[PDB]
């Protein structure tokens, strides 16, 4: 029964809080909260593999892949363990972000606890765009803000 | 996803289906049914939630079918058997889930079982 959350900072106007629940060892995952700041339409929504923000976004790393397999969609088998897809923001740029995944976890080796969430600024193609760029990142762009993953009470 | 239960069932009466998931590479978030009958586009019927208690039904099967779940199996208790509900229906399942999404369209899952006849006569 794990709680946690991050709060999604960048150079620009993007920010938000996002929280993580699981209550049960190897169960899914809840993920939900807010971002604002964002253009409207699709934006990824990765977890990369370090929680090193020394470089502001850039030293967060790749996307998180212990399983050492390309770059999908969440819905897919053949995805990243921090692939999570894509966030929707409103003509507000309001993103409000509820989905659940049992591939990211809050224990064990796929543990997210302590790597970064980022929100990008193009939207993730989810491996789909036929270009070795698109089996490793899905050409989401820069990093538009990103936090370190923490344990909440 | 195996399935289990199925077959002929007169009008009015009860039948029950079972879908238990074997070998599957994570944990399923949401697992339902889906439902095809002669000449028609398959529909979503019930899905019910890891959590075993939040569920989704079909506008059609509201107060008349339900799903649970245990051995990481579900159930679709089937009451009031209407012509209309003849279909082949499948066991489906997805390891994640967006909220903003269907839960009862078929694009939401692609985990898949391989069908099972329901047949209601009169
Ligand atoms: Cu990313
Ligand atoms: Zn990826």
């Amino acid at each position: 029964a794990t709680k946690a959350v991050c709060v999604l900072k960048g150079d620009g106007p993007v920010q938000g809080i996002i929280n993580f629940e699981q209550k049960e060892s190897n169960g899914p995952v809840k993920v939900w909260g807010s971002i604002k700041g964002l253009t409207e339409g699709l934006h990824g929504f990765h977890v990369h593999e370090f929680g090193d923000n020394t470089a502001g976004c850039t030293s967060a790393g790749p996307h998180f892949n212990p399983l050492s397999r390309k770059h999908g969609g969440p819905k897919d088998e053949e995805r990243h363990v921090g692939d999570l897809g894509n966030v929707t923001a409103d003509k507000d740029g309001v993103a409000d972000v509820s989905i659940e995944d049992s591939v990211i976890s809050l224990s064990g080796d796929h543990c997210i606890i302590g790597r970064t969430l980022v929100v990008h600024e193009k939207a993730d193609d989810l491996g789909k765009g036929g270009n070795e760029e698109s089996t490793k990142t899905g050409n989401a762009g820069s990093r538009l803000a990103c936090g370190v993953i923490g344990i909440a009470q | 996803l195996q399935e289990s239960g199925g077959g002929l069932v007169q009008a009015g009466g009860s039948l029950r289906l079972s879908c238990a998931a074997s070998g599957l590479p994570y944990r399923t978030v949401f697992m339902g049914w889906f439902r095809q009958g002669p000449g028609k586009e398959r529909e979503g019927v019930a899905v019910i939630n890891a959590d075993g208690v939040s569920t989704y039904y079909a506008d059609s099967v509201k107060g008349r079918f339900t799903i649970s779940q245990d051995k990481n199996t579900v159930y679709l208790q089937m009451n009031s058997l209407k012509p209309e509900d003849t279909a082949i229906y499948h066991c489906a399942a997805n390891h994640f889930f967006d909220y903003s999404r269907d839960p009862l369209a078929t694009a939401e899952y692609n985990y898949w079982g391989q069908g099972t006849q329901v047949t209601v006569s009169s």
